[PDB]
């Protein structure tokens, strides 16, 4: 319940990494 | 024109050093602050406030001199030369640590004069004064540590002294009695300051290697020194580089240069919040759950539990001479030791 | 159709892809993948690690009742020393995990990967026709990486004295290092601290000055690229106040009035600072320590007068007596 | 600009003269401290 | 004995061998 | 320890190893005399 | 377990071979 | 005047070549005859302790601080 | 020349000497004068403060130990029986300084500016590959002969100080070089990890002199090769033949061998005997344990079969290989070998009977002496860690040599990077 | 002995005067013929003094 929280929030950070690299705004 | 107008335009001549209305608070206060440090770290003793020596006349070198703090019995006293402790005697005033306060207070108002100086200078040239706002991070640090923190302690004796070894001592002191590395606000300070140094190195290098005019001779004839640069490199070659190395880059020069301003400043501000919290000795010292788990099962052992033992050590072996006014005497059978566990 | 070796050799050396993959990258990717994946699994669920060779292990894993601020990957045991110690050097897996092999696996894979990262930076700069030596700036963190993970263990003679990979681990390393080598009084760390406070200061200043000067910038932009004239307006006047105070001294210290040197100075200051402190930890691995001032002042009756450095030496004793459990009679030590 | 007239009492004159006389006095004292016999 | 005279003259020999090139025209 | 007939020069030998350092200094005063190319 | 030792020698020589036969093809 | 020809004028020579040694020698004499030990209240290099007792001085009051430290100074503490 | 026309400052003035041949060589030999000057002068200075009744490392010398290792002025047991040979090498280095310096001064004020117009044999230029491969080929022959001077000194002229002869070392003549390549070149095939250390594990003079035979012979071979070759096509295609790229390559190689010298002087106790330089790091901890073992059984009884308070033995425990080793922190060393430790080793590691009754007085005094001289020090120059009181000034030569060469190797790495980048810019310029 | 002392001092005073004579003679082009001549003579004296002082060290 605590270990779960740690790994869950980390899982969310790496998903954030993925989207910020391959799905970023076009530069207009 | 009246005399006021004549005074005002005398103060704002174009000249080598700018005086200004702000100058009147800055320059005497700065001179006396700085000069007090010097006259004190050369001559003034601390045999009467701590039982130490700290000046050149007594023997000491550049790293081990200091102007040191008052004794613990003096309370939060101002330590005026005309106050009811010195009573108009410059010797006692030096002997009682009275000029630590002189330095501190004069330097505090010198700080205030400097930030005002940045405002009215920037007002004169008519630019936004972000650098005056950046400079309130150093003021936050100064007033939260050198003024507010011992005003939450019982005396100015637990304030840091102006000197190299005295503040090296402050580092080890805080490590031992507050376990200040394990406080999230100092962690946020460390992240901010290190990130500032990171942006600094990366930006310098990136710009120096995307220069225009690498071939034929300079087609840049100005600076125009107040522009800093930013004309002398191509945003597009750097942005294209860092999109492939790191996978994200800035595409807006103004926002890059705002990030560089935001990072160290929010950094200093957060560590200020934490240390004004230590001023009422509220300490994130321990995780309650870890202590319980270590009590019930004594084969549990953590890098954290080691840090606690080490800090116990710092306190126990440093206390009697760092607080020689308490009169700690520890028989050697009560001090903590590794071979005794 | 184009002979798969050239399709491979074109696809790798392409500067048209989302993220560059280099010839160095072909080494960077599996080493970093190993290091990252082994670290996540180990920071969560590595079994307790005997690190002193006395059979008393130190926990370091979230599932074993730690939070992340008290977690770490715990270095290898004191019996290993400098020995290479892969999986096949253990006769079972559980003694491998008990001896702290995962740490060694991680730190070797990371060091390899970091050098390849520096290499790949040089390669793309060469490819795009840029100037080189952004990597020269990057050699400052690589140098400290080397000093604290490789050089300091070799000097002390064991990979059990390296910096643990964790939050409280890192702070434990700092405390027990100050205790024995007295680094605050060592100048090379001082040049380092100066570099870091100075780097933060110059970062703040550069940001504030530029971000008030710029009014607006513009460039035409098309449906996949950028335009033809990168346009900007900046203010170009100033008062004799700042010229006589700050300007006269940056131009005197650059020994050039060109403002080209400004960003140059900007790059150089943290990097050089951090080089010297990286030298500090390296030379301290060979048991050459910082200053100690003891009994600098005595009176003429032979009684010592304490200094502000003696309070520090007392705390050094304090930490040091707790950091030996080995005997009561530790006489002269390290190494 | 700033053409020269500027007699004895000016701003830059008092600036060099309130940093000059104590520094040279202090080097005079720091020097005599070296030849103390303690 | 004269073993300060030696250590004196060898340290003051520095500027002398510059100064003689100034008159005899080796370099100004 | 030094020979027993060489003991007059006992203070002399003690500033010999410093001599190279002073060359760097010499090489600067030469540039000061020429008024800096 | 020494098949794993064997395997690691094989799979890493394979990668450094890619790197340096590409660095000579340039 | 500017600091680019400020030590090339005959003014610099005629005054400073006499006032510099005067105040430098004043700064020497200040320490050399031991006046500093009496002005800032520095203890002599063998008056850190009395012979009466071997304890260090620490003033434990703030409004009687003056005569307390005078009492310490009386016995050469 | 003597006014700006190259685009250089006075603080970059050495850059004008690239197209000057005479002045360039003149700088080189005038500098060489200062180098041999420090050699001869620092040794005289260091002998004037060397008392030959005390161990050398207690007083801190850094040159006289090397001289002592070569069989000149030493006896069996690391004691100095005469000091005159040291005096001799001091004064002779100092007098060769004058002649190197005189040639340097001459070639920098009177000697020609271009050597290519008297003979092109003493001439050179940086693009003419044939001259420089020949000049390189000349120097390799005489360095190879110089290398063979050491095995000459070993084999005929009094030999070297073998520290592994019985009696705690002895200077002897060496009679047998190892001419088996499988033994020699096996070192370059050793791991650079603990238990070995790759070249840094040599434990006999015989491998050292056999290696110097090989060095001498391949260096003479390669010199003769470069005189009789002009570089081939792949060679030319790969490298710059510009002026400063050569300096770059040289800096780059010096960096590495500085790191190699550091490892060597900090671990090796065979070719730096530990009785002229101070004791080695691993040696001090092993001495600390063994001297206590011997010491406590004389008062109490054997407790190297006894268990301790930790869970493991009081002085002996098991390594992961089933070898009996010393216990304590000092379990981190067990690949150590010292002269005073080998006669107490048996087949199963340390054999307890041999500690009981094979000890000699000389081994025990050596260990007991070395315990209190562990490598440690400070920049304010007292021994111990930053807790001990001043009663000792000791800091070991090993630390000084290593830390100096480590920092200079790092500084030379960046010097390599600077000059290599600049050689590349110059090449990228002129290729168009 | 006695001659050893006087010659060892002779070496010191000779080396001193040669060391300031050499660069001055070389810097300046006037009358360099006779300059080279007495450099030759002084260097000759010097390399004689060195081996005579050397061998008389052994009769100490
Ligand atoms: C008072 C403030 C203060 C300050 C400002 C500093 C500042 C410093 N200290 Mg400290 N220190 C202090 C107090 C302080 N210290 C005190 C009181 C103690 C005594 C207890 C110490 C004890 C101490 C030690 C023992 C050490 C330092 C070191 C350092 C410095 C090394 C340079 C550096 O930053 O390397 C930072 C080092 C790195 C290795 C960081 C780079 C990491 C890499 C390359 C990572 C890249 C991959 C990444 C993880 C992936 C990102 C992915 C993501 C984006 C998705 C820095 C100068 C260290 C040093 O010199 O190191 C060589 C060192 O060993 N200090
Ligand atoms: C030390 C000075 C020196 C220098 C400056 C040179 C310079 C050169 N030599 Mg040469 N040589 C030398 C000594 C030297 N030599 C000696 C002593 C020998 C005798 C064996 C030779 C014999 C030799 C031959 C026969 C020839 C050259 C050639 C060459 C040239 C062309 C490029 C080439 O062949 O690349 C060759 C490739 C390299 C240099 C790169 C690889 C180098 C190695 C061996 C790396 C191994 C590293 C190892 C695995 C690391 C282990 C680490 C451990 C911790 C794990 C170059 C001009 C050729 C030429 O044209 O000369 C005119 C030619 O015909 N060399
Ligand atoms: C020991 C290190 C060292 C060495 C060996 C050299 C050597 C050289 N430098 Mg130099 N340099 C150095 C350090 C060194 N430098 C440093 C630290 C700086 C920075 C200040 C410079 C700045 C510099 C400049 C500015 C220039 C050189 C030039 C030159 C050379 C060109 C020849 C020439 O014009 O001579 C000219 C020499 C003279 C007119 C007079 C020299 C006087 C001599 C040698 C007297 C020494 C006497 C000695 C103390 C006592 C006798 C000893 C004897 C008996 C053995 C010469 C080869 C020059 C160059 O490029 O010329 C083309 C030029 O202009 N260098
Ligand atoms: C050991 C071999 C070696 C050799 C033969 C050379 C040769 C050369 N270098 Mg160097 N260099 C070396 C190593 C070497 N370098 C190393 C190890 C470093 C890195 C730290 C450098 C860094 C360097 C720079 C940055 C530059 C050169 C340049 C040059 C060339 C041209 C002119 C010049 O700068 O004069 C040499 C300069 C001087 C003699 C002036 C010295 C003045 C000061 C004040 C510096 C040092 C002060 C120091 C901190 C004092 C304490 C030392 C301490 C260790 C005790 C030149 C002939 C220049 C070049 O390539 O031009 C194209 C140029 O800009 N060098
Ligand atoms: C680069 C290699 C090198 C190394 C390894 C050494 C090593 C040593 N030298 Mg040394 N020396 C060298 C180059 C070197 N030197 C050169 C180039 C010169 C000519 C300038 C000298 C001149 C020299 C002198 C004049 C003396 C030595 C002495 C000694 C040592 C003798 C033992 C001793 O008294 O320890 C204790 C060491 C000392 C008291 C020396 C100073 C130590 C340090 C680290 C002071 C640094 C102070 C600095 C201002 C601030 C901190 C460091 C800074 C870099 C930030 C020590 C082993 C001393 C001796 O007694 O020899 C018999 C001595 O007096 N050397
Ligand atoms: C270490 C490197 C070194 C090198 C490569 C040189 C190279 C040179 N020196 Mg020398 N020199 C050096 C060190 C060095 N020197 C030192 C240490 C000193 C102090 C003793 C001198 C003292 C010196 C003097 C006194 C003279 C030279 C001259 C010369 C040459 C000048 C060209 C000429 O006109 O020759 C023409 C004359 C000759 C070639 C005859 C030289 C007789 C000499 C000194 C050496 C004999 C060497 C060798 C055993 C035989 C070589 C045979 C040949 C076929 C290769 C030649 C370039 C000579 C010269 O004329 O300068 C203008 C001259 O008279 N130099
Ligand atoms: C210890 C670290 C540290 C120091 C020493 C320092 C120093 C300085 N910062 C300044 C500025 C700044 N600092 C800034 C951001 C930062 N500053 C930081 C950290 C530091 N900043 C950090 C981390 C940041 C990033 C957020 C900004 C944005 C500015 C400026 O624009 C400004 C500047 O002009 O920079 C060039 C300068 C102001 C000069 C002036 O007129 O002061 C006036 C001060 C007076 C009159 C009194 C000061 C207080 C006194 C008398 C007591 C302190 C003790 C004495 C100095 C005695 C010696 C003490 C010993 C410990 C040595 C000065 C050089
Ligand atoms: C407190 C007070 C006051 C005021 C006072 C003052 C304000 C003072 C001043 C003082 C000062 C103001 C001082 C100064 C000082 C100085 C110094 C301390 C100096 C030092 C030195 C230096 C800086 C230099 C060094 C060097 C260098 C840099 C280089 C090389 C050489 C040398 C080493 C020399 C009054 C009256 C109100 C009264 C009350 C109290
Ligand atoms: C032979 C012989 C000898 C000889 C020796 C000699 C050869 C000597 C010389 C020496 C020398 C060779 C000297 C020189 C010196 C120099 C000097 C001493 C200088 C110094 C410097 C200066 C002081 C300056 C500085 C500066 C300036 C001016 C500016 C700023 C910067 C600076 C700081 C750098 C003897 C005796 C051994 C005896 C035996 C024999
Ligand atoms: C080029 C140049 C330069 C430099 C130069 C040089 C570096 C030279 C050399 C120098 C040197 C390198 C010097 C030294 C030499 C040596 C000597 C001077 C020695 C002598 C010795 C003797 C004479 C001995 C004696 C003796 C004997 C025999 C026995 C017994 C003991 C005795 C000690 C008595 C300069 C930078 C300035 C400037 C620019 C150019
Ligand atoms: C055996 C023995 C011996 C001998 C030794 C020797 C002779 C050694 C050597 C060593 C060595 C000889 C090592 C190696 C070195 C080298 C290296 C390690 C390097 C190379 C280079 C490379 C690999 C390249 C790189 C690169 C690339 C790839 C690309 C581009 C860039 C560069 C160019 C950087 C003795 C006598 C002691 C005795 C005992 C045994
Ligand atoms: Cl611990
Ligand atoms: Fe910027
Ligand atoms: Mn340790």
């Amino acid at each position: 319940m605590e270990t779960i929280t740690y790994v869950f929030i980390f899982a969310c950070i790496i998903a954030l990494f993925f989207f910020a690299i391959f799905f970023r705004e076009p530069p207009r | 024109r009246g005399w006021f107008d004549i005074l005002d335009d005398w103060l704002k001549r174009d000249r080598f050093v700018f005086v200004g209305w702000s100058g009147i608070l800055l320059f005497p206060c700065a001179y006396l602050a700085l000069g007090g440090w010097l006259t004190g770290t050369t001559f003034v003793t601390s045999w009467y406030t701590h039982g130490l020596a700290s000046s050149y006349l007594e023997g000491c070198n550049f790293l081990t001199v200091a102007v040191s703090t008052p004794a613990n019995s003096m309370g939060h006293s101002l330590l005026l030369l005309w106050g009811p402790e010195a009573q108009g005697d410059f010797t006692r005033w030096c002997q009682l640590g009275g000029l630590w306060t002189f330095i501190a207070l004069h330097g505090a108002f010198g700080l205030i004069g400097f930030m005002l100086r940045q405002f009215e200078i920037a007002r004169l040239v008519g630019v936004r004064p972000y650098n005056a706002i950046a400079f309130s991070a150093p003021i936050a640090v100064f007033v939260s540590v050198f003024l507010i923190y011992p005003l939450g302690q019982s005396s100015w004796f637990f304030a840091p002294s102006f000197g190299v070894a005295a503040i090296f001592r402050f580092l080890l002191f805080f490590q031992g009695f507050h376990n200040w590395t394990l406080n999230p606000f100092h962690m946020m300070g460390v992240a901010g300051v290190l990130g500032g140094a990171l942006l600094c190195a990366i930006h310098g290098a990136t710009v120096e290697n995307t220069l225009f005019q690498d071939g034929e001779g300079a087609s840049t004839f100005r600076a125009f020194n107040p522009t800093q640069a930013e004309e002398t490199y191509s945003m597009v070659t750097a942005n294209r580089f860092w999109s492939q190395i790191f996978g994200i880059a800035f595409s807006n020069k103004r926002w890059l240069h705002f990030f560089m301003l935001f990072v160290p400043v929010t950094g200093l501000w957060m560590s200020a919040i934490g240390v004004v919290g230590l001023a009422l000795n509220l300490r994130s010292y321990d995780f309650i759950s870890q202590e319980i788990r270590a009590a019930e099962d004594p084969e549990f052992e953590t890098f954290y539990t080691k840090n606690l033992l080490l800090n116990e050590g710092i306190r126990a072996w440093m206390a009697p001479q760092d607080q020689p006014h308490e009169n700690f005497v520890f028989p050697e059978e009560v001090l903590p030791r590794g071979n005794a566990l | 159709s184009a002979n798969l070796w050239e399709r491979f050799c074109n696809w790798v050396t392409s500067t048209d892809n989302r993220l560059y993959v280099g010839w160095f990258g072909v080494i960077m990717i599996p080493t970093l993948l190993a290091a990252t994946i082994c670290f996540v699994i180990a920071f969560i669920a590595a079994p307790p690690v005997d690190i002193d060779g006395i059979r008393e292990p130190v926990s370091g894993s979230l599932l074993y009742g730690n939070n992340i601020i008290t977690g770490a990957v715990v270095p290898s045991s004191n019996a290993i020393g400098l020995h290479f110690y892969p999986i096949w050097e253990a006769a079972s897996l559980d003694e491998w995990l008990y001896n702290g092999g995962p740490y060694q696996l991680i730190i070797f894979h990371f060091l390899l990967g970091a050098s390849c990262y520096m290499g790949r930076q040089w390669e793309l700069s060469y490819r795009l026709g840029m100037r080189p030596w952004i990597c020269v700036a990057y050699s400052a963190p690589l140098a400290s990486a080397f000093a604290v993970f490789l050089i300091y263990p070799i000097g002390q003679g064991s990979f059990s004295d390296g910096m643990p990979l964790g939050i409280s681990g890192t702070f434990n390393f700092m405390i027990v290092f100050q205790a024995e080598h007295n680094i605050l009084m060592h100048p090379f760390h001082q040049l380092g601290v100066a570099g870091v406070f100075g780097g933060a200061l110059f970062c703040a200043m550069h940001g504030s000055l530029v971000t008030s000067s710029l009014i607006r910038e513009t460039t035409e932009t098309e449906s996949a690229n950028y335009g033809y004239k990168f346009g900007q307006e900046e203010e170009t006047y100033n008062i004799v106040a700042a010229h006589g105070y700050f300007g006269r001294l940056i131009f005197q210290y650059a020994s050039f009035n060109n403002s080209r040197s400004l960003h140059f100075f900007l790059a150089a200051w943290p990097v050089v600072g951090v080089w010297f402190t990286a030298l500090g930890i390296s030379t301290m691995a060979f048991n050459l320590n910082g200053f100690n001032f003891n009994h600098s002042v005595i009176d003429a009756k032979g009684n010592v007068i304490n200094t502000w450095a003696d309070i520090i030496n007392r705390a050094n004793l304090g930490m040091e007596v707790m950091h030996e459990r080995n005997a009561h009679n530790f006489p002269l030590d390290l190494a | 600009q700033e053409p020269v007239s500027y007699p004895i009492f000016t701003v830059r004159w008092v600036a060099v003269h309130t940093l000059a006389v104590p520094t040279i006095f202090f080097l005079g004292a720091i020097a005599a401290m070296q030849f103390i016999q303690r | 004995i004269a073993q300060l005279t030696m250590i004196a003259m060898i340290g003051i020999a520095g500027p002398m061998i510059i100064f003689l090139l100034a008159v005899r025209r080796g370099n100004l | 320890k030094l020979p027993e007939a060489y003991a007059i020069f006992d203070p002399l030998v003690d500033v010999l190893p410093v001599i190279p350092v002073l060359f760097l200094a010499l090489a600067f005063v030469w540039q000061a005399a020429v008024g800096f190319r | 377990m020494e098949t794993l030792k064997i395997t690691v020698y094989i799979v890493v020589t394979f990668f450094v071979l890619l790197f340096v036969f590409g660095f000579l093809s340039g | 005047r500017p600091f680019s020809d400020i030590i090339t004028s005959v003014r610099y020579w005629v005054i400073h070549s006499i006032t510099i040694p005067a105040l430098f020698i004043a700064g020497w004499l200040f320490v050399s005859t031991g006046l500093a030990y009496d002005v800032f209240g520095t203890p002599r290099p063998d008056s850190y302790y009395a012979q009466e007792q071997r304890s260090i001085p620490l003033v434990t009051d703030r409004f009687e601080a003056k005569q307390q430290v005078e009492t310490f100074l009386e016995q050469l503490k | 020349r003597d006014q700006e026309s190259s685009g250089f400052a006075w603080w970059a003035g050495n850059a004008r000497l690239i197209n000057l041949s005479g002045k360039l060589l003149g700088a080189h030999v005038a500098h060489a004068g200062l180098i041999v000057f420090w050699a001869g002068a620092m040794t005289l200075f260091e002998l004037a403060h060397f008392i030959p009744e005390k161990p050398m490392y207690e007083q801190g010398l850094i040159l006289i130990p090397h001289i002592a290792t070569l069989g000149w002025g030493v006896g069996p047991g690391g004691e100095v029986v005469d000091t005159f040979p040291f005096f001799v090498v001091g004064v002779v280095h100092l007098i060769s300084s004058a002649v190197l310096g005189f040639g340097g001064v001459y070639h920098a004020i009177r000697g020609p500016e271009t050597l290519e117009e008297y003979s092109s044999f003493f001439g050179y230029d940086w693009k003419d590959k044939n001259k420089m491969t020949t000049i390189l080929g000349f120097h390799l022959i005489v360095l190879g002969i110089g290398a063979l001077l050491l095995v000459a000194k070993a084999m005929f002229f009094g030999g070297l100080y073998d520290t592994w002869a019985p009696g705690g070392g002895d200077v002897r003549v060496i009679t047998n070089p190892t001419l088996d390549p499988r033994v020699i070149f096996g070192y370059l095939l050793k791991s650079p990890f603990g238990g070995e250390g790759w070249i840094v594990s040599v434990n006999n003079l015989e491998d050292v002199v056999g290696g110097h035979i090989w060095i001498g012979l391949i260096c003479i071979a390669g010199g003769i090769w470069h005189i009789l070759t002009t570089p081939f096509g792949w060679a030319r295609r790969a490298f710059i033949w510009s002026g400063e790229a050569y300096l770059s390559y040289s800096l780059g190689a010096l960096s590495m061998m500085g790191f190699i010298a550091t490892c060597f002087v900090w671990f090796n106790n065979t070719v730096y005997p530990s009785e002229f330089y101070g004791p080695t790091g691993p040696e001090a901890s092993q001495a600390q344990a063994m001297t206590f073992l011997i010491r406590d059984q004389k008062l109490g009884a054997n407790v190297g079969s006894a268990q301790g308070p930790t869970g493991l033995g009081k002085y002996l425990m098991r390594s992961p290989t089933g070898e009996i080793i010393f216990g304590g922190e000092t379990m981190r060393f067990w690949d150590f070998r010292g002269p005073w430790l080998e006669p107490l080793r048996g087949p199963n590691g340390l054999d307890l009977n041999k500690i009981k009754n094979d000890i000699q007085p000389w081994q025990e005094r050596r260990a007991a002496e070395y315990m209190t001289h562990a490598p440690l020090g400070s920049l304010n120059s007292v021994g111990g860690v930053a807790t001990e009181i001043n009663s000792v000034n000791f800091v070991s030569p090993r630390s000084w040599l290593a830390t100096s060469h480590f920092v200079l190797a790092f500084f030379f790495l960046v010097g390599h990077l600077w000059h290599a980048g600049r050689a590349r810019a110059a090449a990228a310029g002129f290729e168009k | 002995t006695i001659l050893f002392q006087l010659a060892l001092a002779a070496l010191v005073i000779l080396s001193f005067v040669m060391v300031i004579g050499v660069p001055v003679a070389y810097a300046s082009p006037q009358d360099w013929d006779r300059s080279k001549q007495l450099i030759f003579l002084g260097s000759g004296l010097w390399i004689a003094l060195v081996l005579v002082v050397g061998v008389l060290n052994f009769f100490v």
